[PDB]
């Protein structure tokens, strides 16, 4: 269950350092729940060669 | 008697008026090549097809 998705780094505001340094933050390529369906297009070996 | 004008008299005023077939050429950037060779051994694979 591997899927490409556009996504972007997030640039933090840090206009207030210490407030932004106590809330711990953090970014993964996990995700939390699944894609929803009907928003995603499955392809395969086949597909891409067509 | 053969029924046809294999040799004529002509004068020289008539001389180019054998000048009336067509024909077609193609060009030096046009390449032709035979895909006969191609078909050599036939290892390869092919866009699924039925």
């Amino acid at each position: 269950q591997v899927y490409m998705h556009r996504d972007m780094l997030p640039e933090p505001r840090l206009d207030d350092i210490e407030r932004f340094r106590q809330e711990g933050f953090y970014y993964t390529n996990m995700l939390e729940a699944p894609p929803e369906i009907d928003r995603v297009v499955q392809y395969t070996y086949e597909i891409a060669r067509l | 008697f053969i029924n046809k004008r294999i040799v004529e008299r002509v004068r020289v005023g008539q001389i180019l008026a054998v000048l009336n077939r067509r024909f077609v050429a193609y060009k030096g950037k046009m390449r032709i090549m035979d895909i006969t060779q191609s078909l050599k051994m036939g290892t390869k694979l092919a866009a699924p097809t039925v």
